[PDB]
């Protein structure tokens, strides 16, 4: 069974995923907009 | 006093073991040639 | 030359192993005193009545402390602030009860690093330096002061001075704190953030320094020969230094000039800890730490406690403990 | 050097100093198993923090007897 | 106790004076730069 | 230099103190009216003068249950009567 | 090779106002959160359940007396994430019982991470040596043995340091009183390492500025000096003459000098983490068994330290009952250690 | 004996700062 | 010839909206009387 | 045997014997307290 | 737009006395309502 | 068994010293130029 | 100062070290006994 | 504390023999 901890427990999986997840998609995009200029 | 009888040992080899190190690696270094 | 002549040659000699000098003159044999007598008195001297109660504290190795615990105990409370000279005693055996070695030994030594002080603006002087590495010691020496004549002085009793020993340090921090909450003074907290901080740029520009050392040996020995006694070229690079450490933080907030990098590493700690000397110095005269004691009450009048209550919960231990024989009067006022 | 019937036999075992798979090869698949193995210590972490509490888990000298 | 005291007080004032007469024999001459400051 | 505008060049300028004499003391009056509405007492849960204790009460509501401690502490709120 | 990996690498790495970083996407959120989350409890949150204090600028603390707490004794040591059995995702209850400190505590630990491994990073780019981060090692050694290693070896977080000044001050009377800390040799070391740090951090900054050769015109003398000259700037032949005559020994290698002045204060708070890891167990240097003894069997016999052990007994039966709420101690007058009259 | 001990370390520790002042390696510019 | 939102920009801003609103809190909180 | 080109001289200066010598001394004036307890 | 359209040692000294005002503020504060011990 | 305290001491002392100076010797006889 | 010209060199080979520590150790095997009495 | 000082002694001479034996300097013709 799923405890009420257990329900915790894979809401703050989710949301230190959403939150890491989120974090490299944006920096990624940030990345590919704003590209060095190179040789 | 009633002092712990492996202090006086302790404390003597505590400074005799790693003085002597150094010792025996400092007189081996002035030996080296100049 | 006459032997005037030649003997003041020789004090002011920059060719002395170790300067002389005037101050020199002063500080050897104050210094040598102090010294002898200390180590005299921390291995054999008998047990300090110091708080005038004819309750002697032993502080000696002979006497039973080890090196932790050991110590000169302070002179009498009876004594107070007089002038107790062995020769003010009707025998040694007297003087020794009464903590006459603790007053030799702190006179001796507070003169002997005055002019250690002086002594270190006089050489400065006699090799063509800059005068101020001497006001740079004037806080640790302040410091002395402060805890060996200045809160004595206020509080009205050498036995009061801090005793010269490990544990008798710790005592009087902790009836320092007791009496004067020194820990919410903020100048104690100013001399705190002065050791701590002082560290931190010791660790920190050791490490930047070290971190830049230009490649001058191999890996099969030590980077320190690397380095040659009065080369005149720098043996670190400076601006990768300050490339790195601009980078850590931000660019402005790193020092590219090495003369006010130092004069910053100088001035923090010695200024930071002529700020705790004041402390202790102004703590002497009993204006003491912030005290929120109640500082926040409910509606309806309730103490609400803070940290501040908790801290002054132990403060109040400490108070009730300390010199438990000496008090005779609900109020301690000195 | 100098060989060793033993030696000869291990030979092949240290003959590769340096061989790489290209790029970045299976790193991908390595990334996902620490993934998991971080979710894993989470989990027996908070088990034994007592924030993750299971049925028929009871983290104490009396779990069974 | 008294000859402690005398002896102390002599070897105190020897040291002082030694202190006072040799910071004013010619002390800011003794430095290795601009020795006429008189 | 790094690129980016110098502080001095943004905070000499007059655009930046159209827009700041407007935001600063935006924020400023926000955060005193979320003291002041007594949202910040709500948000965090924080005691106001007249809810450290019951009226008689001398005893410090501490919490004493781990897993049950949510609920000791709503029981603490409703014996504010 | 020129894949996203590549591309994210270059904008993480490029030369701007604040360097970001790999490290960064670590750093930057822990340690906002963590300052955050201790300016948020210093504000606006209570500790009135958890220690039965006023902790914050609401209730009316000042900047010394306000805290982000630990949480209950009841605790234990329990992460106590906003999502755990505890708060159960209620923000209000989880900043009731604590869960602020472990979220500064754990987010600040991250974050030290975040930065050493900036400074790694960093130091990786510019190429220079890393040793930077290594002296950095000291103060995270300090931060996981108090904050972190301490509390788990005791009854819970409660007893962990609260994020506060005056807490802070309550935490070092504690340790004095209950661990008899400054008897401890790994904190003498401490101490050591910290005051030796500030000394030769004075007295080489006071050296250097007194041994400079005149490189210019002006009374002020900063000016002249240029951050790419190749000559030093001040005299270590003079500087050392110097030291040799006035305390006997000086300084002839300045790369000594400086790994010294790395080593110093670094090798004297990890002796100092050392001590508190083993306060986490309760084995402490508090006692002197010989003294003991003696002291005992003979009561004229008297040190600073039987004084010291005095006033200890004194902080532990007097702060107790209000420290340490949750064991509901109730000590009479007529129990409470006190000399005569105070 | 305990004494006898602590005097003894006390008392290489001043002996070595009198090697380390009069018997250091001296400095020598290259 | 400069660019408005940066990477700097950004971290000014979140040490500084925070902190301008949290001292006008504190402010608003030198008022209030038990 | 054929000699080993691992093998590397071994150095202490004297200022790092005196150091060294520092160290220990002042450790064991030190800890001796607490070995003897 | 223009950078040092407002003298920096205006924007210091306003910015300056906001600091001090604030700080002022908090100041009053010790003693008067909550943490006044009154 | 009821034995005098110090003899370990004694013994360890008797030991280490000498054995020490002969490894000095020995040590610094090998450093020096073949 | 002007370098002493009776110092020499000191020797001590491997085959001295071995029957010196023999010499040492058998000495100590010996006398222990009668130190711990 | 004697035994264990004696055995020691008497290890510390066997593992001597060791080296004595099979870390002797050589005998070398001139
Ligand atoms: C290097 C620098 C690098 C930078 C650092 C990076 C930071 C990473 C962050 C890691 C966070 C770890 C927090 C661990 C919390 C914890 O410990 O929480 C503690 C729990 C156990 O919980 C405790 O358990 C105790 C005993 O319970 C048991 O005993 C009771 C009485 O008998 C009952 O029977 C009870 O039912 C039974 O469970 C009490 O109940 C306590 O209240 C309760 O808090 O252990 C556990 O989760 C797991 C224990 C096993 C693994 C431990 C690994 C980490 C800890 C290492 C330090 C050891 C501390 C020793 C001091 C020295
Ligand atoms: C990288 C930056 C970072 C880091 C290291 C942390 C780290 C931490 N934070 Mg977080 N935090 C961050 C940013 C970060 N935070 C940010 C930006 C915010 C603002 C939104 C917050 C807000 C926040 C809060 C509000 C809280 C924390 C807390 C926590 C802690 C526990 C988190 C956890 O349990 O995750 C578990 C999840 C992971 C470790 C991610 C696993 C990813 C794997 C590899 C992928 C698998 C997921 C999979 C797809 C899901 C399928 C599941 C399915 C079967 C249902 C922890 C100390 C808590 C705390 O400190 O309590 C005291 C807490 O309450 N944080
Ligand atoms: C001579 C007097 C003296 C001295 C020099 C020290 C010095 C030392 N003591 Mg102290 N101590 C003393 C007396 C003294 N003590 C007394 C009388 C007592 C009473 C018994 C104590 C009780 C005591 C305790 C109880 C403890 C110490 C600790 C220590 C060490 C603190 C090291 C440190 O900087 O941690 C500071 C913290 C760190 C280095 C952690 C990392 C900090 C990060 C990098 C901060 C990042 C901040 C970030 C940028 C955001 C800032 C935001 C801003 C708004 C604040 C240090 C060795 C501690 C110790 O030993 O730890 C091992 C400790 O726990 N002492
Ligand atoms: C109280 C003492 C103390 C403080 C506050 C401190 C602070 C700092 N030292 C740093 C560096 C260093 N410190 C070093 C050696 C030392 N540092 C020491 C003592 C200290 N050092 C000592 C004694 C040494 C000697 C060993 C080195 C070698 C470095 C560096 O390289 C580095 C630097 O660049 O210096 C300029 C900086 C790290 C920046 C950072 O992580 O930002 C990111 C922010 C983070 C990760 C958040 C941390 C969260 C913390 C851990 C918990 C939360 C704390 C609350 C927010 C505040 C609570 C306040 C109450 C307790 C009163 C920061 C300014
Ligand atoms: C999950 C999420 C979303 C991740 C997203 C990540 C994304 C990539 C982030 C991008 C955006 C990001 C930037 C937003 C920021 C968020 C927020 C602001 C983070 C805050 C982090 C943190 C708390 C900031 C704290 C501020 C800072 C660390 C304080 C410490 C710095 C301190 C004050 C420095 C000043 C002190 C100064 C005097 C030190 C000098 C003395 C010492 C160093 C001398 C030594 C020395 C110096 C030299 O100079 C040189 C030369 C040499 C020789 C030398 O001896
Ligand atoms: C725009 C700039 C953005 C940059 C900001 C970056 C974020 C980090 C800021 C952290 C600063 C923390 C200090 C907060 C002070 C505070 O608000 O107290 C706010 C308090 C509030 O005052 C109290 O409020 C209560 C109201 O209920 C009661 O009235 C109390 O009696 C009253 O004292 O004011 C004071 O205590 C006066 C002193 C404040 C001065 C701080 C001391 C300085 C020491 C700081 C050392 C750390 C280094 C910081 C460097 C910057
Ligand atoms: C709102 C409040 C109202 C206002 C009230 C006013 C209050 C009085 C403020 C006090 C003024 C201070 C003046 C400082 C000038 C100075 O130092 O110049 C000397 C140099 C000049 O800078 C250097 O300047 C050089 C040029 S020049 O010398 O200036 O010409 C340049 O070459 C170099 O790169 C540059 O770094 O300054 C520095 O070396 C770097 C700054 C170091 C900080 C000095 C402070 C001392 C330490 C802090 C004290 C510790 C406190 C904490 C306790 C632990
Ligand atoms: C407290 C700080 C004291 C340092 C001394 C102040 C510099 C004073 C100085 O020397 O001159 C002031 C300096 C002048 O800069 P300029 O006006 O020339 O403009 C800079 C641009 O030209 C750069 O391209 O501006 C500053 O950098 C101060 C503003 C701080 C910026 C805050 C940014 C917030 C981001 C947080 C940083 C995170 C750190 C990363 C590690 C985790
Ligand atoms: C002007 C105010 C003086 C403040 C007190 C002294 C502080 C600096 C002295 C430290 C001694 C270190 C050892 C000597 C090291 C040494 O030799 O320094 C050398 C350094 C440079 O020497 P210069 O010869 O080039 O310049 C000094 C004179 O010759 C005139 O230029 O001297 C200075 O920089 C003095 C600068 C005055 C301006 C500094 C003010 C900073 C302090 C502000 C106070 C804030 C505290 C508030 C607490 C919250
Ligand atoms: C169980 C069996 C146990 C037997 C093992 C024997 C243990 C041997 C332990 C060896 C330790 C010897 C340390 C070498 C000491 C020494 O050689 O230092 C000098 C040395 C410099 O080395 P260099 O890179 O310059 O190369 C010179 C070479 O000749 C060294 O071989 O620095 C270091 O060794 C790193 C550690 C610094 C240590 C500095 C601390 C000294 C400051 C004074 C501390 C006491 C006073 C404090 C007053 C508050
Ligand atoms: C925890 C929380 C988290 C996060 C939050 C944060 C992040 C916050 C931020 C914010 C912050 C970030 C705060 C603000 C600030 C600061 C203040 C509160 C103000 C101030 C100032 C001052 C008062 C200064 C003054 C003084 C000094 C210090 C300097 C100089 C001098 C003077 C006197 C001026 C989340 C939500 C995710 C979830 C859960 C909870
Ligand atoms: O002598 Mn040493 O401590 Ca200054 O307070 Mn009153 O007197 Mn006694 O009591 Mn608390
Ligand atoms: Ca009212
Ligand atoms: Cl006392
Ligand atoms: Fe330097
Ligand atoms: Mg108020």
């Amino acid at each position: 069974t799923i405890t009420p901890s257990l329900k915790g427990f894979f809401i703050g999986l989710l949301s230190g995923a959403v939150v890491l997840g989120l974090t490299f998609a944006v920096l990624i995009a940030i990345s590919q907009i704003d590209k060095v200029q190179r040789s | 006093m009633e002092v712990n009888q492996l202090g006086l040992i302790a404390t003597a080899l505590f400074v005799l073991v790693p003085s002597v190190f150094l010792i025996i690696l400092y007189v081996q270094t002035e030996s080296q040639q100049k | 030359a006459n032997l005037w002549e030649r003997f003041c040659n020789w004090v002011t000699s920059t060719d002395n192993r170790l300067y002389v000098g005037w101050f020199g003159v002063i500080m050897i044999p104050t210094l040598l005193a102090a010294t002898i007598c200390f180590v005299i008195a921390f291995i054999a001297a008998p047990p300090v009545d110091i708080d005038g109660i004819r309750e002697p504290v032993s502080g000696s190795l002979l006497y039973g402390n080890n090196i932790i615990t050991g110590a000169v105990v302070p002179s009498s409370n009876a004594i107070g602030l007089h002038f107790y000279p062995i020769w003010e005693a009707a025998s040694l055996d007297e003087w020794l009860y009464n903590g006459g070695p603790y007053q030799l030994i702190i006179f001796h030594f507070l003169l002997g690093a005055s002019c250690y002080m002086g002594r270190q603006w006089e050489l400065s002087y006699r090799l063509g330096m800059r005068p101020w590495i001497c006001v740079a010691y004037s806080a640790p020496l302040a410091s002395a002061f402060a805890v060996f004549l200045i809160y004595p002085i206020g509080q009205g009793s050498f036995s009061d001075g801090m005793p010269l020993g490990i544990s008798g340090t710790f005592n009087f921090m902790i009836v320092f704190q007791a009496e004067h909450n020194i820990l919410m003074h903020p100048f104690h907290q100013l001399g705190v953030a002065g050791v701590f901080g002082g560290a931190l740029f010791c660790a920190m520009h050791g490490s930047l320094v070290t971190s830049s050392l230009i490649r001058e040996t191999t890996e099969t020995e030590s980077a320190n020969y690397g380095y040659k006694f009065g080369q005149e070229e720098e043996t670190y690079n400076i601006v990768a230094a300050h490339g790195y450490f601009g980078r850590l933080i931000f660019q402005y907030a790193s020092f590219n000039n090495s003369r006010s990098l130092h004069f910053f590493l100088a001035a923090w700690p010695v200024v930071g800890v002529w700020f705790a000397a004041l402390g202790i110095s102004t703590m002497a005269f009993n204006l003491n730490g912030f005290n929120f004691n109640h500082s926040v009450i409910d509606a309806k009048g309730n103490v609400i406690n803070t940290w501040a209550d908790i801290i002054n919960r132990a403060n109040l231990g400490m108070e009730v403990m300390h010199e438990r024989n000496a008090h005779n009067f609900p109020l301690d006022l000195a | 050097a100098r060989r060793t019937w033993l030696g000869d036999i291990l030979r092949p075992l240290n003959s590769e100093y340096g061989k790489v798979a290209p790029g970045w090869g299976t790193t991908p698949l390595m990334a996902v198993f620490m993934g998991l193995f971080l979710v894993f210590l989470l989990i027996i972490l908070e088990i034994y923090n007592s924030t993750l509490i299971l049925d028929g888990v009871n983290v104490s000298w009396k779990a069974l007897g | 106790m008294e000859t402690l005291k005398i002896t102390v007080y002599i070897v105190v004032t020897f040291f002082v004076l030694l202190f006072v007469f040799g910071f004013l024999s010619g002390d800011p001459a003794r430095n290795p730069k601009r020795k006429d400051l008189e | 230099t790094t690129g980016e505008r110098p502080f001095s060049d943004i905070i000499t300028s007059v655009r930046y103190w159209v827009i700041h004499s407007i935001t600063i003391p935006a924020l400023f009056i926000a955060g005193w009216l979320f003291v002041s509405t007594g949202l910040a007492y709500d948000v965090f849960g924080t005691p106001r003068p007249d809810s450290y204790y019951a009226q008689e009460q001398r005893s410090i509501p501490l919490v004493t249950d781990r897993f049950e401690a949510k609920q000791q502490v709503e029981t603490f709120l409703e014996q504010l009567k | 090779e020129r894949g996203w990996f590549d591309i994210l690498d270059d904008w993480l790495k490029r030369d701007r106002f604040v360097f970001v970083g790999w490290s960064g996407i670590l750093l930057f959120p822990c340690a906002y959160l963590a300052l955050g989350g201790w300016l948020t409890g210093t504000t606006f949150v209570t500790s009135w359940y958890t220690h039965g204090l006023a902790s914050s600028y609401l209730e009316g603390c000042n900047f010394l007396t306000v805290a982000v707490s630990t949480p209950a004794n009841s605790m234990g040591h329990s992460l106590l994430l906003l999502w755990g059995p505890e708060a159960q995702g209620d923000f209000t209850r989880w900043c009731q019982l604590g869960g602020l400190w472990t979220f500064i505590a754990l987010h600040g630990a991250f974050g030290l991470i975040g930065f050493m491994l900036r400074q790694f990073e960093i130091a990786r780019l510019v190429g220079v040596r890393p040793y930077n981060a290594i002296a950095f090692s000291a103060p995270i050694a300090v931060f996981v043995s108090v904050f972190l290693i301490y509390p788990l070896g005791q009854s819970s977080w409660f007893f962990a340091p609260s994020f506060g000044v005056a807490a802070i001050f309550r935490f070092l009377l504690f340790f004095q009183g209950f661990h008899n800390w400054t008897l401890n040799p790994f904190h003498m070391m401490g101490v050591a390492g910290v005051l030796g740090g500030a000394l030769l951090c004075a007295i080489h900054g006071a050296t250097v500025e007194n041994t400079l050769f005149q490189d210019g015109e002006g009374a002020s003398t900063f000016r002249a000096f240029n951050p790419t000259q190749a000559e030093e700037t001040y005299s270590m032949v003079t500087a050392n003459r110097f030291w040799s005559q006035i305390f006997g020994i000086a300084f002839s290698n300045k790369r000594w000098l400086h790994f010294f002045m790395l080593f110093v204060p670094v090798t004297g708070l990890w002796m100092s983490a050392i001590g508190v890891v083993g306060l986490a167990l309760n084995l402490r240097s508090y006692d002197f068994i010989s003294q003991e003894i003696r002291a005992a069997e003979d009561p004229e016999f008297e040190t600073f330290y039987t004084k010291n052990l005095l006033l200890n007994e004194g902080i532990r039966a007097w702060m107790a009952p209000q420290d340490q709420p949750h064991e509901n101690f109730v000590f009479p007058e007529e129990v409470l250690p006190r000399g005569n009259a105070l | 004996m305990e004494t006898i001990t602590y005097v003894f370390i006390f008392a290489c520790i001043i002996a070595l700062f009198f090697f380390a002042i009069f018997f250091r390696e001296p400095p020598r510019i290259t | 010839s400069y660019p408005i939102f940066t990477v700097r920009w950004v971290a000014v801003h979140t040490l500084a909206v925070p902190t301008i609103f949290f001292l006008g809190a504190i402010a608003a909180m030198q008022f209030i009387q038990r | 045997m054929e000699p080993n080109p691992n093998r590397q001289p071994v150095e202490l200066n004297r200022t790092s014997l005196y150091l060294g010598l520092l160290l220990i001394l002042v450790l064991a004036l030190l800890f001796s307290s607490y070995f003897f307890n | 737009s223009e950078g040092g359209r407002i003298p920096l040692w205006i924007v210091a000294t306003v910015a300056g006395m906001g600091v001090i005002v604030i700080v002022g503020l908090f100041f009053y504060g010790a003693y008067a309502g909550l943490g006044s011990s009154l």
